[PDB]
RNA sequence: GUUUAGAACGUCGUGAGACAGUUCGGUCCCUAUCUGCCGUGGGCGCUGGAGAACUGAGGGGGGCUGCUCCUAGUACGAGAGGACCGGAGUGGACGCAUCACUGGUGUUCGGGUUGUCAUGCCAAUGGCACUGCCCGGUAGCUAAAUGCGGAAGAGAUAAGU
RNA sequence: AAUUCCUUGUCGGGUAAGUUCCGACCUGCACGAAUGGCGUAAUGAUGGCCAGGCUGUCUCCACCCGAGACUCAGUGAAAUUGAACUCGCUGUGAAGAUGCAGUGUACCCGCGGCAAGACGGAAAGACCCCGUGAACCUUUACUAUAGCUUGACACUGAACAU
RNA sequence: GUAACGGGGCUAAACCAUGCACCGAAGCUGCGGCAGCGACGCUUAUGCGUUGUUGGGUAGGGGAGCGUUCUGUAAGCCUGCGAAGGUGUGCUGUGAGGCAUGCUGGAGGUAUCAGAAGUGCGAAUGCUGACAUAAGUAACGAUAAAGCGGGUGAAAAGCCCGCUCGCCGGAAGACCAAGGGUUCCUGUCCAACGUUAAUCGGGGCAGGGUGAGUCGACCCCUAAGGCGAGGCCGAAAGGCGUAGUCGAUGGGAAACAGGUUAAUAUUCCUGUACUUGGUGUUACUGCGAAGGGGGGACGGAGAAGGCUAUGUUGGCCGGGCGACGGUUGUCCCGGUUUAAGCGUGUAGGCUGGUUUUCCAGGCAAAUCCGGAAAAUCAAGGCUGAGGCGUGAUGACGAGGCACUACGGUGCUGAAGCAACAAAUGCCCUGCUUCCAGGAAAAGCCUCUAAGCAUCAGGUAACAUCAAAUCGUACCCCAAACCGACACAGGUGGUCAGGUAGAGAAUACCAAGGCGCUUGAGAGAACUCGGGUGAAGGAACUAGGCAAAAUGGUGCCGUAACUUCGGGAGAAGGCACGCUGAUAUGUAGGUGAGGUCCCUCGCGGAUGGAGCUGAAAUCAGUCGAAGAUACCAGCUGGCUGCAACUGUUUAUUAAAAACACAGCACUGUGCAAACACGAAAGUGGACGUAUACGGUGUGACGCCUGCCCGGUGCCGGAAGGUUAAUU
RNA sequence: GGUUAAGCGACUAAGCGUACACGGUGGAUGCCCUGGCAGUCAGAGGCGAUGAAGGACGUGCUAAUCUGCGAUAAGCGUCGGUAAGGUGAUAUGAACCGUUAUAACCGGCGAUUUCCGAAUGGGGAAACCCAGUGUGUUUCGACACACUAUCAUUAACUGAAUCCAUAGGUUAAUGAGGCGAACCGGGGGAACUGAAACAUCUAAGUACCCCGAGGAAAAGAAAUCAACCGAGAUUCCCCCAGUAGCGGCGAGCGAACGGGGAGCAGCCCAGAGCCUGAAUCAGUGUGUGUGUUAGUGGAAGCGUCUGGAAAGGCGCGCGAUACAGGGUGACAGCCCCGUACACAAAAAUGCACAUGCUGUGAGCUCGAUGAGUAGGGCGGGACACGUGGUAUCCUGUCUGAAUAUGGGGGGACCAUCCUCCAAGGCUAAAUACUCCUGACUGACCGAUAGUGAACCAGUACCGUGAGGGAAAGGCGAAAAGAACCCCGGCGAGGGGAGUGAAAAAGAACCUGAAACCGUGUACGUACAAGCAGUGGGAGCACGCUUAGGCGUGUGACUGCGUACCUUUUGUAUAAUGGGUCAGCGACUUAUAUUCUGUAGCAAGGUUAACCGAAUAGGGGAGCCGAAGGGAAACCGAGUCUUAACUGGGCGUUAAGUUGCAGGGUAUAGACCCGAAACCCGGUGAUCUAGCCAUGGGCAGGUUGAAGGUUGGGUAACACUAACUGGAGGACCGAACCGACUAAUGUUGAAAAAUUAGCGGAUGACUUGUGGCUGGGGGUGAAAGGCCAAUCAAACCGGGAGAUAGCU
């Protein structure tokens, strides 16, 4: 499994 | 670093084994499926 | 910093919560195929083969500047003050090369020393402990060390005469 | 002020220079007394600020020791991939071009490197919106309901006093 | 990057005004071909010099076909003179296609006209299988380290042997439990497995290997808890639970040493023991419970004392006289080991002891326990290390000679002591102390009931039987277990050598075990882990992040503030090596011999030999440096928040959040409130308001003001309004 | 000719492209079926304390597994069948047994039948542990059998409080326990979904859970319907009819009367006689008949040709109540097994008839005629019917009759009239289903299909567990499975040889495609810019032709030319999709309705169930049409509207109906794939959280509380000094535990770690072994944390193909 970021401009 | 598995043959008996699965009506429901399906090894007892 | 989930203040809301209000804490992945770029090779071509030295089509680098001195305390100015032009000297920044000097490093050189082990033992050595910890240090590499560079001069011109 | 929007408020202290810190001021945008107020020794991988020491953190990097990177031998992946004979510029164009137009440049092919671009790779976008989507949670939203509570009847009968 | 003619270029190759040419499209016209449609000429379901006209096309509507599998046609036809299938070629139709053939293959295939569909695939991050790409690129799994000689082999960096080197040594050693299940040992083999090769292996294959009265398990006994006759409850299922019955992680009988296998051992062998039952004999005899009592039987912390394990030194025995100066010496090396059991009962711990008497108590009884009195004894009893003796004229033992397959085998075999140090082990389930006040049962001991008291049974001494069954290899902080891996992770217990050190830290070593299953070169950038650094010293940066620095013991000295404890290791400073002297090895500790005493022993008092051994001072001496390495606090000042130790988002948040002691309010009278349960019941609690639950606040200090309108809660009940019911 | 100069200049291929040839990899296509799928006709619908289902372990000449079997262990006895061969399979071999009937094999009936499992002597972690009693054994150590669960019922014996009694207790007899597909009855009972939301409603009394029974079950012999005529139990089918109705009158739900069929069966008690054992039923024996469980016979061909082989070809025969099928070296009526027909049972058993016993009562007369019930109030449920004006049925609650001179019903209610007699029971057939047995069938599948499984498949494997769940078929006719030689490591692999029709069938074995990867040849390619092709085109190579030149491959050079799909106003777009190939993969099915086409009949058309030797025929029950208008009564080629229409609305000349095909619509999943979720039943506290029980661990070094003693002080204290003491969620710091910072690593060494530092480290500590709390629940010093790498509602299965106006 895995997982995710939301590093982008929100 | 302990994971979720940590074998005892004793609690593995207790919890699983053939007279533990007997002892109550759903689980001597799981050994009717289980012996529909047809599974070589019915319980978890050796 | 903003921009999650934690928490708190003020504020709003009955409340859950909310606030370009505020406070504290809080995971930034990718082994380069292609283009591109920096280097460095292989292949073939250039009309016999081969070894050298060149011509320069073309391309790139480089192009900064201060302060003192002389001109001259002259021109200018009542004075206070104070040059143009031109010529010297000495710096800053930048760049290149170099290690003679000044230094760094020099776990491959020499020495000192702690603990312990071994070489039968003593002595003398060696191993290990960050090179055990330190003191120095050749060559090399290196800058902070020291050499050099920016131009002058032409051609055609900009604005302008 | 963990609270002040205006705001880096004003004054003082600290610095060469302090939107932070410390002390005050009160003008409390929008503090406030057990959703506690103010103080408080000690404690804190607590937050902010200052000083000494200390240093390659930095001015400004140099050298050295190892492990990789590089070469040889052996074994031998991966994400990705419409197909490629896969240059620059300007312009155009589902409006930011290796592929179109024009034009320039460029012998064929490796190796070591750097990541500007291939709107690079990863994951049917978490922001925004939508669906007469989902879920939890709140309440003086609706409709109910467990529970709690009221009375009548039944279980439950006979004297007396008001 | 010229970038505002597409470019070149142009002074007309621009613009304006006239012309005549030419180029220019799938438009138009020619010359063929196909199809749709309209009214005709004859003929017309067909069709004819027809003729006129139309034919871009998504959504979509209409129409006509191809091909695939199956059924009828078809018990036909095609076919071992080569069917289907595959792979080429040729021809043909407007198309989906069709026809034929060469090769492959080797047994089916199927005309025609109808019938029926799992009837046509490029996409759906489609599904399954196969194969690419990156790519011979990354990686080959801890930087603890390897090297050589020899051997085996087809082949050796990796296997075997040997000699070095390096690593662990509170582990990276040894022994277990749990867990695994043969991985153990031997032989054999190298396909696959091993991140390379491999002769090797935890790989393949074939054999062998696990021996118990005492170790465990089983067994007896109970804890939490489970099940649970009857029982209670519940639509059914079922839930709860009594008597009971299970359930260890706990309580209960007994074995040690030596030797031995390729692999097992407190299990086999040797030697020497022990225990519980059964049976028999003999003697003496009150036995007896589903009963009673005792016992089992229990905390934390701390303090020593007595010991042993163990270590050190000396002595003794054996060996050595040194590859290079010295080494017959106070020299060097090695050894100096022995259990359970039995006897003694020691240091020490605990308790007064012994009779008689009574008694509504211990569910009845009791001779026991618990009570009441009286007498008399100055003791007695219990427990318990260890030592010593025995076990043991034995075993073991350096080494020795002979044989032999490097093994080995056989024989022999010296000393086998003392002092000192010393545990976290033992005495100790003790002692002392504290509050938070620290299992059960059975075995065991004792007491009597009923039921026997000739008997049985009990006690004692012998003899004798019996002690079954199961586990036992091996791994067990790891390549064998949990992690997909021969995985830098995790995993409980036991053992605890030397030097230095407070120490189980740390460094170097012993025993023992390893060098981590790809290497060999090269010595770029860059990255990682480290070392050093002129001068400056936080100018870096959100921020002294990180690094550097500090670091020990003794002594001196130490502020604000404070809840008087602290702050505090505050800060700050001084002394540390070696040698000698005091004092040849001190103070101290330990303590033999000897000499007295004993109602006599594991005795007491003297006594000081011999061992062990700091600390200080003085003097000398070496270095730049003596807490020299490793190891090992940076410090101070102001301030916010939280009192504090603690807890929390396993896997981006350890905080000011949560908890917290404390405080207050409120509910709750015990068949308590409340909570879990359709209910029974259970928790609350075997507690009782000095208690419990809920809520908020959050040590401590000083304090906590005003509002009851709103919303809740509490109390009242006259009136208004109001359900079922009548 | 030589020397210069200028111009031009092929030949090179490290490699690559295209074409062709030859291979490798791979297992598609085709062919095949001892496997599946759907059915038809029958049978059989249970097994079990006489120990089941399902297993464990054993058992052979046996190393493993499979299949059998159970220590009598691939089997033993007996009775039949049958027999010349035979000791199950992988799977040979060995050692043997048989051959005319005790080999073997098949069937009937027995014997044996370890252990676990309802499991039943007790216990238990299933295949294990521990007994008691009694009988019988003796080697005095022991040994062998038997019995000993619980509950229900019955009968004995004993036996409390408590005098009898009763409860209770002890025996002894019977019975029940469990398993199993669907069908059936009953007790409980969803949600998703639909309503384009969502409450009533729908889904649906469905899914699911629980209880019980049978081969069927259930229902069932009118207190029923009808309507003034009558019918006459129940069940099932076709109609009636998508009608009457129900319904936020929305979605949707949905009869009955009556008719046509299948099949029909009626009785008993509520009581006594007179008769009498009557009819009938059930037990059982006793035969017959017909099955079942082994079996027997079963017709008829040769020659020649091709070919490895004949069943094929070409000839000439023969059988057929047998030309159903299968096998045999290619396609067999006559080769083989069978098939059609004709036969068979020692023993067991089914069915039916008859008969004998054991029960059982038939008939007649006179009586009797189901009371806390009907009904009612209240609250619900069931009837198509949701409270509505709602009859009827069931009742949680509260009441409560009449009783034949009486009650019930006739869809509110009353009267009248019909009809029936509740409050006690029994009852076959027609109906539903298939775990299982046998035979047969298919415009069903043919190894990615068909069961998940054609193969040692519910296996391997995954998960703690519930549970999930694969991949994998083909040599040839016969293994004749390659003796021997050679290379190699006493290998692997390969070359010969040999076998065979073929090895171009060699076990990596039928056919062997494509992607993909190679070797060879031809051509092109090292000054050349882009969807890589197209139009033109030299040259070269090559095949034909004869010089007409065509054909093939390549292609210098040149004009033109920015993939495909999806989604869009618009894509080269730098928007989505795709590494490639092969296989698979999406508008179907049922019913109804409308329309079109077509066929038949026609003012008629046509049947459905069912019957039926049965695609025929029967059955016209019904359905549509020929007449409409009106709300309806009614009227009628008219009718309604209105007082009435000269009117107006709707109708009146116009052919339909039944098949078949097709286009739509409707209900079902409805073209395919995809939610997050909701509901139901289970599995999980071996991880983690908390708690419970029982054990363990915490080196070393500091600080020095209370208290105590001894002084000083006080009248005594207090106070003070010294010395003892050893207090603490105390200090420093290993093990141990935590996880604050930074670096690395992030296709990890590791799906959370390592390195250097960091915090706690006698406690609210830490740890081992057990135990307990379960999903709207747990647990939580509280973060929406944790509850098996998953948590704002775990996991597994089911509803389920939820739904998806979206892609
Ligand atoms: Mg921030
Ligand atoms: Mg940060
Ligand atoms: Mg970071
Ligand atoms: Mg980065
Ligand atoms: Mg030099
Ligand atoms: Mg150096
Ligand atoms: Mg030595
Ligand atoms: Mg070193
Ligand atoms: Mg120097
Ligand atoms: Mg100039
Ligand atoms: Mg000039
Ligand atoms: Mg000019
Ligand atoms: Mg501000
Ligand atoms: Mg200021
Ligand atoms: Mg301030
Ligand atoms: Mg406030
Ligand atoms: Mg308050
Ligand atoms: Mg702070
Ligand atoms: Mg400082
Ligand atoms: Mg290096
Ligand atoms: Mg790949
Ligand atoms: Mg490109
Ligand atoms: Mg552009
Ligand atoms: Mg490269
Ligand atoms: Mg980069
Ligand atoms: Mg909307
Ligand atoms: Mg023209
Ligand atoms: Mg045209
Ligand atoms: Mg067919
Ligand atoms: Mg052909
Ligand atoms: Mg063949
Ligand atoms: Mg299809
Ligand atoms: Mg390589
Ligand atoms: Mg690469
Ligand atoms: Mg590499
Ligand atoms: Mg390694
Ligand atoms: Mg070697
Ligand atoms: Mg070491
Ligand atoms: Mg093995
Ligand atoms: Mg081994
Ligand atoms: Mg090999
Ligand atoms: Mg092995
Ligand atoms: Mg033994
Ligand atoms: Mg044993
Ligand atoms: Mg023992
Ligand atoms: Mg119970
Ligand atoms: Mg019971
Ligand atoms: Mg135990
Ligand atoms: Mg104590
Ligand atoms: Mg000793
Ligand atoms: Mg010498
Ligand atoms: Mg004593
Ligand atoms: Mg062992
Ligand atoms: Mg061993
Ligand atoms: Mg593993
Ligand atoms: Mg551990
Ligand atoms: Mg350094
Ligand atoms: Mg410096
Ligand atoms: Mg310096
Ligand atoms: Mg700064
Ligand atoms: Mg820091
Ligand atoms: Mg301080
Ligand atoms: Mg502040
Ligand atoms: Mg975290
Ligand atoms: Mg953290
Ligand atoms: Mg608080
Ligand atoms: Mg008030
Ligand atoms: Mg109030
Ligand atoms: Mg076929
Ligand atoms: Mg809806
Ligand atoms: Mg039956
Ligand atoms: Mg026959
Ligand atoms: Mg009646
Ligand atoms: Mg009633
Ligand atoms: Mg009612
Ligand atoms: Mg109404
Ligand atoms: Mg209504
Ligand atoms: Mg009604
Ligand atoms: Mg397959
Ligand atoms: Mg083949
Ligand atoms: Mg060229
Ligand atoms: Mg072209
Ligand atoms: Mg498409
Ligand atoms: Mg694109
Ligand atoms: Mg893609
Ligand atoms: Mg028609
Ligand atoms: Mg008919
Ligand atoms: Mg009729
Ligand atoms: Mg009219
Ligand atoms: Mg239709
Ligand atoms: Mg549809
Ligand atoms: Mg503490
Ligand atoms: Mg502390
Ligand atoms: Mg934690
Ligand atoms: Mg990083
Ligand atoms: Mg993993
Ligand atoms: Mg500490
Ligand atoms: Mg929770
Ligand atoms: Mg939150
Ligand atoms: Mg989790
Ligand atoms: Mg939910
Ligand atoms: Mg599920
Ligand atoms: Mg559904
Ligand atoms: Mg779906």
């Amino acid at each position: 499994a895995a997982a995710v970021r939301n590093a982008r401009w929100a | 670093m302990k994971r979720t598995f940590q074998p005892s043959v004793l609690k593995r008996n207790r919890s699983h084994g053939f007279r533990a699965r007997m002892a109550t009506k759903n689980g001597r429901q799981v050994l009717a499926r289980r012996r529909a399906k047809g599974r070589a090894r019915l319980t978890v007892s050796k």
